[PDB]
């Protein structure tokens, strides 16, 4: 659904909404923007299949297959959707020939518990 | 009663929303002002016509933001929350720590809500930096504690 | 997330400059003039202080 | 009262461009000299709009909060609406 | 002593100190609907990490037999 | 007096040695230090109220820069300034409420 | 032993992300309401 | 090190160095280790799966190699559009066709080539002769990465430059025509068997094509409107010293 990508926001009109805005947690904007966004679908598959974020994943996999770990990490910072499993496979396989264990463990732990277990592969 | 009339609650809540809009807009406005008002080149990569075009484009982006908070902080930093009396920051009509007026501070002293220690009205209290150099020396000491004791990285 | 000064915001400045160059056309940015470009139409624009 | 912190804020020949005007000429015109977005029309403009060439050239309406500028001239070009009143 | 240990000759082991502040409120901001942003304010205000190392600890031999930090280093 | 700042490459000296300007450039590469081009060499004024030990307000760091008119319009002041994110203003915005009970819960929820 | 270890872990362990949200008044008042409604099911003294 | 050179000029530490390489046509175990600046037994320990190497196979660089390459070397990869080597035999008239040739996405070719995308649609209007590849498709060679020449000091001998570049004395004279005395030369050629070479530019420095990807709409509309210069000071600004004060002096 490429047409219905987007989220509407509020206006903070009444006094109780102002009091709720002043009583909100430390992560209220990013949490509600993340949970109002992509989530596990009705049949159980991942929300990976995103149209607008599709060529960024191709660029990340293309840069992690040529050995460019830092550029793939830099365009991994630009992701909004849950990235596919092939991103984590390409990133970890880029981490193998340099023996970079800490970067591979961080790559796994980023998608392990935070991103619906996409790196648990 | 009861606490304060609701128009003053609306006024204090609008002041809190102005503070929140300042937190929202200050980084963006500062980056836009620091790019758009610079005459030196930004980098080796961007020079000449690219820098002037980027400055004109960020000026067009900065002017297109309806509702950007560019108001300084000291213009509406004297709002009291318990009573409707308006004080002036910098004079004796305002206290900075509990952030109320002189009238509200006197009522909370006479009510016993605060834990404050009375000292002689012509001395400098107890702070050795305040007895040493005054308000400016304690200002510089708070600066030295907050920032200048850290070796930046 | 970076905190404090603007020198600690390296990626955010890059993303902001990229987004500003993305959304803003050049035909809008031509119209913004400086102060001396307006003052050039004055009959006596320049004198020493 | 603190120095120059009052919330409620003159002819000079050698200090014409430097008195109650921007410090540098490199800087651009302020926000009121341009249209921000979709507008239905403003009743009055702010006092910090710089009088340009097109103010005296076109001359549709100049309403300053009132003030009516119906005498266009070129001696006002390059200066904000504060010293013009 | 926690921390990784390098056995390759291109990995030097630096014994270093780390100083940091832990602060949790227990009087008023122990729990209510404000507790989240107050704890985040206490954590981000205590974001400083002081990493300290003696230069005499850097004047050891590397994996290649040469000294790590000499006089000119 | 008025002079031009010189630089000697280590390949030109009879005994090569690392200069101080390329060491400054390496330090600016490491710590991302802004190098101001228009900084004049004649204006090296210390904050002698704080730096001198025989003054009353002695603190070993210069608390104020000796520059008249170091204002908000200058972008180098904007770059090195502290942002008001999670300063005391955030505590003032989220704490200074006319009733504290509207900061610990919602009133409908408590009732 | 894994059942007892997960028992002691959910009794004494928290993360940083939960520690930012565990003191909200909604959860405290839900704890009070759950003790009020069915505290005959989980209480060391209500079994007696 | 200007203002906003912390974001647009320099990368974050550390610099990515390539741990993988491809074996060329006539390369052997002693020739790849010479090109990578490592020992031959150290190269085989990192590649203990392969007993021998063929051309065009992916080899693993040992991590202590002193001639490792940085990503996205400074030589741009150019692609001629009028090349008849495609399937149609004529100029490329599709962004997806050039993306399949260059092995990239459609969007990487649009940010890098803004003047081809903004002026003419996805045809292609043959006034554009060629286009540059995006940064992610560039490759780094060992001749373009490391500098092919070395400066001479005031007190250099042949032993000094050999110990500086970690090469042998006879390897230096072979590239430099057997010259012994180095007093009449301001530059010497470096042998490719030198273990300690000098790079061309700073590795932490960002390439200009990465910043021009951020400036994709800047360069696109510059060639369309034909903007060559914008004045920052008027024509008689230097005659009045106190009147024109920019906020940097």
């Amino acid at each position: 659904d490429p047409n219905r990508v987007g989220l509407n926001a509020a206006t903070l009109d009444c006094r109780g909404r102002i009091y709720r805005w002043l009583r909100r947690g430390p992560f209220f904007q990013v949490d509600n923007y993340f949970r109002r966004s992509v989530k596990l679908n009705r049949d159980g598959t991942l929300p990976t299949d995103f149209v607008h974020e599709a060529p960024l994943m191709r660029k990340i996999i293309r840069l992690a297959h040529r050995g460019h770990l830092k550029a793939a990490c830099e365009e991994y910072r630009r992701v909004t959707t849950v990235p596919p499993v092939e991103v984590y496979r390409a990133l970890t396989a880029c981490c193998v020939p340099g023996a970079k264990l800490a970067d591979a463990v961080s790559i796994f732990e980023d998608g392990d518990s935070k991103l619906f277990y996409v790196s648990r592969d | 009663g009861q606490d304060v009339p609701k128009r003053h609650t609306h006024f204090v809540l609008e002041s809190r929303l102005m503070y929140e809009k300042s937190f929202r807009d200050c980084w963006l406005h500062s980056v836009c002002r620091a790019i758009s008002q610079l005459d030196e080149p930004l980098s080796k990569t961007v020079v000449g016509t690219h820098q002037k075009m980027l400055q004109r484009k960020v000026t067009c982006f900065q002017y297109n933001q309806y509702g950007l908070f560019k108001t300084p902080y000291y213009r509406l930093a004297n709002v009291d929350r318990y009573h409707a009396v308006q004080g002036v920051a910098g004079t004796r009509e305002w206290v900075p720590y509990v952030n109320v007026s002189y009238w509200t501070m006197n009522k909370m002293v006479r009510g016993g809500n605060l834990l404050v220690h009375r000292v002689h009205y012509t001395g400098w209290g107890t702070d050795s930096h305040l007895k040493k150099g005054g308000w400016e020396h304690r200002w510089n000491k708070v600066l030295q504690r907050n920032v200048l004791q850290y070796s930046r990285i | 997330s970076p905190h404090g000064y603007i020198r600690h915001f390296e990626n955010e400045v890059r993303d902001l400059l990229q987004y500003v160059d993305g959304v803003t056309p050049w035909k809008q940015a031509q119209k913004i003039r400086t102060y001396w470009e307006v003052r050039s139409h004055h009959p006596m624009p320049q004198f020493n202080r | 009262y603190p120095f120059l912190r009052r919330p409620h804020i003159n002819p000079s020949a050698p200090y014409f461009w430097s008195f109650m005007t921007a410090k540098s000429q490199m800087a651009f015109l302020p926000e009121e000299n341009y249209i921000t977005g979709d507008w239905t029309g403003k009743f009055f403009v702010s006092k910090r709009q710089v009088y340009t060439l097109q103010h005296a050239t076109s001359g549709a309406k100049v309403r300053v909060k009132i003030f009516e500028f119906n005498s266009p001239s070129r001696w006002n070009i390059g200066k904000e609406m504060n010293t013009l009143t | 002593r926690i921390g990784p240990i390098g056995l390759e000759p291109h990995q030097f082991n630096v014994p270093a100190e780390l100083g940091f502040v832990e602060q949790y409120d227990n009087l008023q901001y122990k729990r209510y609907d404000w507790q989240g942003w107050y704890q985040r304010m206490l954590d981000v205000h205590n974001r400083n990490v002081s990493l300290r190392c003696r230069i005499c600890d850097l004047q050891r031999l590397d994996g290649n037999g040469v000294q790590f930090v000499d006089m000119q280093t | 007096g008025v002079h031009r700042v010189g630089y000697t490459h280590p390949s030109t000296l009879p005994v090569p040695c690392a200069q101080r300007w390329d060491l400054r450039l390496a330090r600016a590469r490491i710590f991302q230090e802004y190098i101001e081009e228009k900084a004049p060499g004649a204006w090296q004024l210390e904050d002698e109220r704080s730096m001198s030990p025989e003054f009353k307000t002695f603190t070993g760091y210069p608390m104020r820069d000796m520059r008249p008119g170091y204002g908000q319009n200058l972008p180098d002041y904007i770059m090195k300034k502290r942002l008001p994110n999670n300063t005391h203003y955030e505590l003032f915005a989220r704490r200074d409420i006319p009733n504290e009970d509207n900061a610990m819960y919602g009133k409908y929820l408590y009732d | 032993l894994m059942d007892e270890v997960e028992d002691s872990l959910r009794k004494f362990q928290t993360y940083r992300s939960r520690f930012y949200e565990w003191g909200r008044a909604v959860k405290q008042f839900d704890f009070i309401e759950f003790r009020r409604r069915n505290g005959w099911l989980y209480d060391l003294h209500l079994m007696k | 090190h200007r203002m906003f050179s912390f974001a647009l000029d320099w990368q974050s530490a550390p610099v990515n160095r390539l741990s993988t390489d491809t074996v060329h046509e006539g390369e052997s175990w002693d020739a790849v280790a010479q090109r990578l600046g490592c020992s031959v037994g150290e190269l085989k320990d990192a590649n203990a799966e392969r007993e021998t190497i063929e051309a065009g196979v992916v080899i693993n660089v040992p991590v202590t190699a002193t001639r490792r390459l940085t990503s996205f070397g400074a030589t741009p990869l150019v692609l001629p559009l009028k090349t008849t080597s495609a399937k149609d035999g004529e100029r490329i008239r599709t962004w997806e066709e050039a993306a399949a040739i260059l092995d990239c996405t459609v969007e990487e070719l649009q940010q890098c080539n803004g003047h081809a995308a903004l002026t003419y649609q996805k045809e292609f209007d043959s006034s554009v002769t060629e286009l540059v590849a995006p940064l992610s498709c560039w490759t780094s060679t060992s001749e373009s990465e490391f500098s092919p020449v070395e400066r001479v000091h005031a007190n250099d001998t042949l032993v000094a430059i050999a110990r500086r570049l970690q090469c042998s004395e006879e390897a230096l004279r072979a590239v430099n025509d057997g010259i012994t005395d180095v007093s009449g030369l301001d530059f010497v050629r470096v042998p490719p068997e030198a273990r300690r070479p000098r790079r061309l530019v700073e590795p932490q420095l960002r390439p200009q094509a990465a910043t021009d990807a951020l400036l994709a709409r800047t360069i696109a509309e510059e060639e369309t409107f034909k903007l060559k210069s914008i004045p920052h000071l008027p024509q008689n600004a230097e005659r009045f010293p106190h009147e024109y004060h920019t906020p940097t002096s």
